[PDB]
RNA sequence: AGGACCGAACCGACUAAUGUUGAAAAAUUAGCGGAUGACUUGUGGCUGGGGGUGAAAGGCCAAUCAAACCGGGAGAUAGCU
RNA sequence: GCUCGCCGGAAGACCAAGGGUUCCUGUCCAACGUUAAUCGGGGCAGGGUGAGUCGACCCCUAAGGCGAGGCCGAAAGGCGUAGUCGAUGGGAAACAGGUUAAUAUUCCUGUACUUGGUGUUACUGCGAAGGGGGGACGGAGAAGGCUAUGUUGGCCGGGCGACGGUUGUCCCGGUUUAAGCGUGUAGGCUGGUUUUCCAGGCAAAUCCGGAAAAUCAAGGCUGAGGCGUGAUGACGAGGCACUACGGUGCUGAAGCAACAAAUGCCCUGCUUCCAGGAAAAGCCUCUAAGCAUCAGGUAACAUCAAAUCGUACCCCAAACCGACACAGGUGGUCAGGUAGAGAAUACCAAGGCGCUUGAGAGAACUCGGGUGAAGGAACUAGGCAAAAUGGUGCCGUAACUUCGGGAGAAGGCACGCUGAUAUGUAGGUGAGGUCCCUCGCGGAUGGAGCUGAAAUCAGUCGAAGAUACCAGCUGGCUGCAACUGUUUAUUAAAAACACAGCACUGUGCAAACACGAAAGUGGACGUAUACGGUGUGACGCCUGCCCGGUGCCGGAAGGUUAAU
């Protein structure tokens, strides 16, 4: 499931928002920026093995990037992967 | 009334999409004047 | 039997169906049946090739012994059929070593019938061996062309043919055409004639009779414009054509059979 | 039982008014025909231009089809305006 | 915020397709919005889509596509074998509740289920690309049992009424609970078990098929719903606290019965007909090559795994197809109350809306409606358009007819409400009780309660009782086409096309014919009771004469006659 050059690379950002807070406070799952080909299994061990502490399950799901037009021209941003990472009920951190 | 486009993703890529183009000596014909044209688009995709 | 229907409404009127209480209801035998896929008539350009076929009811396709060449091993008729494909009927016979086929059913045959085939079989309805050993005079049906190829001739209800010579090698027949032809001895044939005489007999009675067994709608020529067929326009009901094909051939009294090959088996032509 | 009867959905389109720089490049309202059948409809497939398909109206083949559309021969030719 | 009005088989809700951030929140208003705009599907920023069991992927195939070699073709290419793809069809498994500003069968709570790996343990013949089974199949119709759901009663909470009455036979509301697990019911199908033998199932078979004895009468398979459990729970009016007045917290009564009842389920059934109704895998079983104390198979417990992509929002539409925030077009699912045959129609519930210029005025004329003296088709090409008819039951109904029809012919009578028969009837449903029982979801008996049309008699209100919406006008002579169908998408629906029926004519199967320089294919896995082409067009009574012309069929002697 591992490899620790790989993992090292799979989590990319925590995630700030009211969702996110609050995914913590009641729910003891830190979100998470991740690579868009990470799978639940190597978010699942980087996690553990980085942050030091033990997951109980991740969920996982694709943000599509907003397109904004410029005039005639269109940009658009970057799909990312969102994860859910719930970690066990002896919170850490 | 009823109009002549009604949309399908499927039936679109299937009668127009890149690899119908490349399945016959034609459609890499319309892909290769498309590309001296420059087009941005060589066929509709994803 | 032959039966019609009373005038409830005016596309039953005319109606008369061919009842026969003799075949199975219900399902025929699984194991001898195929796929049967439709063809509107086109072929493998996708054109229509013959006109008029499309439509009708969906059909399975059962798998006929025309060879007959199980020998020796007797067989009991267990059953007649209904077959969709076909104009006959068909007798689902059990042979002695367990093996189920399906066999043309001849007339006056039926449910507790014993047919046997084989250079030896006896005479009688039912039964097929090479015509070499069958009686000149005699009446017979599903007869083979080229010795072990299947049988060709005479396969529509009510057929049969008559073997009214054996020369030689040959056997002399008057198919049902009327044409006398020679076909080799080592042929196989079977006694009797073709069941379901009766068939001729039916009226369909309407139009959506014939669409239920895939036949659409013949255009006449002279109902055309002329670009479409030779028979043309008009202004009113005109025609003043010598009558063709849609193609310009002439249709009433051109032969068209073109077979030096096979001329040399044809004894004397219909009349 | 029935290409049976009356009648919604569904399929169609006989009459009239309106509208006609429209609400709409074919409709709306009131009525009308079929409605277990040669019915109707979704998804996908096949047929290609002197070719298809046509229960046949020269109908239909992407809003003008007695020969589609696009590109080319191409600045066709025009004793005409 | 209070009222008013509109839809309510939709103008509500939920899918698919298609779109692609339009979703939620903050903020802003130039342009977009047919007006203003503080508002918006508009600008800007931020947030938001959480799955082993929902879908895709995946396994399996359909039409059809592609296709190693191959067949064919100046080249390009066409066709096709083995194969390989291709859903719109087949294939494992999840439910109720709670929660966010915005996701939820995905998070949480509770309770489950599926298929694999690994271990342990007891038992054991395992093994496929193959055999066999199964999967697996149509139309119509009948009607019994059910559930969804509703109605009333009971139960529980609350109420005592802005104006006469309202402690009662009164008013309002609630009375909800899943998958899974157990039980094997109404009902559907079918005889069962043993042994022996065999030209079939490409070899093999303990399986299928066939044959022969023996023996028992009951065996097995399928199966809605109910009941139980799930549930010690969830949900639940309301209560009590707090509140930034948006909310949040804690708590929480009754939660039953009878009757009615689908188009849903039993039902892939049953009955019946002719037009005779996919494939392949998963699955069950059989063996072959093999492997034999291994492996593998079956089971219980334990343990691990179930990846990846979709999931926001619009979806009969302001977000899709229509250049528009366009009266158009767009497949599937759900089906509450009263009246009603109904999914028609009217009024409502849940839910959603008043359609993005308004204010006045109350001329002609236009549009869309209502009423109309006397007359009543005098209008006009023409009753065009209007007006009219319109339900149920019973009585009654002509010529003609192919005996079905014509026919709803035509025409007539009844029709509300109240009481009696009967404080609710015929019928439907069915409890306690009693008794039997191969004891159960059983049978008999019993008739309580519930529900309930219709008739007659008597009475009674109005001008009017099918009172609204809804809902045939009828009859006579005649042309044409037998009929139902089809057609000029967009000025023609017809007498035109088709049609069953009839005739002519080709066609012996490598068929004629048709698409193709060909290979290949349709015809047809058909075979003269078949297939093609042409004309006629139900049926009835019938279909006469003409072969000179033109067309076609047959002919061999003579003349003429090509390349050579
Ligand atoms: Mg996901
Ligand atoms: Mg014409
Ligand atoms: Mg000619
Ligand atoms: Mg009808
Ligand atoms: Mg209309
Ligand atoms: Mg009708
Ligand atoms: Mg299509
Ligand atoms: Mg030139
Ligand atoms: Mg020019
Ligand atoms: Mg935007
Ligand atoms: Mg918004
Ligand atoms: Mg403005
Ligand atoms: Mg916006
Ligand atoms: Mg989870
Ligand atoms: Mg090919
Ligand atoms: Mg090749
Ligand atoms: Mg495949
Ligand atoms: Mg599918
Ligand atoms: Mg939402
Ligand atoms: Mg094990
Ligand atoms: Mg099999
Ligand atoms: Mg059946
Ligand atoms: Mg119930
Ligand atoms: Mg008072
Ligand atoms: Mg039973
Ligand atoms: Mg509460
Ligand atoms: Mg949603
Ligand atoms: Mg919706
Ligand atoms: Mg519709
Ligand atoms: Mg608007
Ligand atoms: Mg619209
Ligand atoms: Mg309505
Ligand atoms: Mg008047
Ligand atoms: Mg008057
Ligand atoms: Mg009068
Ligand atoms: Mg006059
Ligand atoms: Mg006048
Ligand atoms: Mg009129
Ligand atoms: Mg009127
Ligand atoms: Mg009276
Ligand atoms: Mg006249
Ligand atoms: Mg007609
Ligand atoms: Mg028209
Ligand atoms: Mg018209
Ligand atoms: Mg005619
Ligand atoms: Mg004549
Ligand atoms: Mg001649």
């Amino acid at each position: 499931m591992i490899r620790e050059e790989r993992l090292l690379k799979v989590l990319r950002a925590p995630h700030v928002s009211e969702k996110a807070s609050t995914a913590m406070e009641k729910s003891n799952t830190i979100v998470l920026k991740v690579a868009k080909d990470a799978t639940k299994a190597e978010i699942k061990a980087a996690v553990q093995k980085l942050f030091e502490v033990e997951v109980e399950v991740v969920n996982t799901l694709v943000v599509k990037g907003k397109v904004k037009r410029h005039g005639q021209r269109i940009g658009r941003r970057s799909d990312w992967k969102k994860a859910y990472v719930t970690l066990k009920e002896g919170q850490n951190l | 009334m009823k109009r002549t486009f009604q949309p399908s993703v499927l039936k679109r890529n299937r009668s127009h999409g890149f690899r119908a183009r490349m399945a016959t000596k034609n459609g890499r014909q319309v892909l290769a004047r498309r590309r001296a044209k420059g087009r941005a688009r060589l066929t509709v995709s994803k | 039997a032959v039966v019609k229907c009373k005038p409830t409404s005016p596309g039953r009127r005319h109606v008369v169906k061919v009842v026969n209480p003799e075949l199975h209801k219900g399902k025929p035998f699984a194991p001898l049946l195929e796929k049967n896929s439709k063809s509107g008539g086109r072929n493998n350009n996708g054109r229509i090739t013959t006109r008029h076929i499309g439509g009708g009811h969906k059909q399975a396709y059962r798998i006929v012994d025309f060879k007959r060449n199980k020998d020796g091993i007797p067989a009991v008729v267990e059953r007649l059929e209904y077959d969709p494909n076909r104009s006959a009927n068909i007798a689902l016979v059990l042979y002695k070593d367990g093996e189920r086929r399906y066999i043309l059913a001849p007339k006056g045959l039926k449910a507790g019938d014993q047919i046997q085939s084989g250079v030896d079989a006896a005479i009688k309805p039912g039964n097929t061996l090479p015509m070499r050993n069958i009686p000149v005079g005699s009446t017979v049906h599903n007869v083979e062309m080229k010795p072990g190829k299947g049988g060709q001739l005479a396969r529509s209800a009510g057929t049969y043919v008559q073997i009214v010579a054996r020369d030689g090698a040959y056997v002399t027949l008057r198919l049902r055409s009327g044409e006398m032809r020679k076909v080799e001895a080592d042929c196989r044939a079977t006694l009797g004639e073709v069941g379901n005489a009766e068939h001729m007999l039916r009226v369909l009675g309407k139009a959506g009779a014939a669409r239920w067994r895939g036949v659409r709608p013949t255009v006449r020529g002279t109902a055309m414009n002329p670009v479409d067929h030779p028979h043309g326009g008009g202004e009113g009901r005109n025609f003043g054509k010598h009558p063709v094909t849609p193609w310009g051939v002439q249709t009433k009294g051109k032969k068209t059979r073109s077979n030096k090959r096979t001329d040399k088996f044809i004894v004397r032509r219909r009349s």
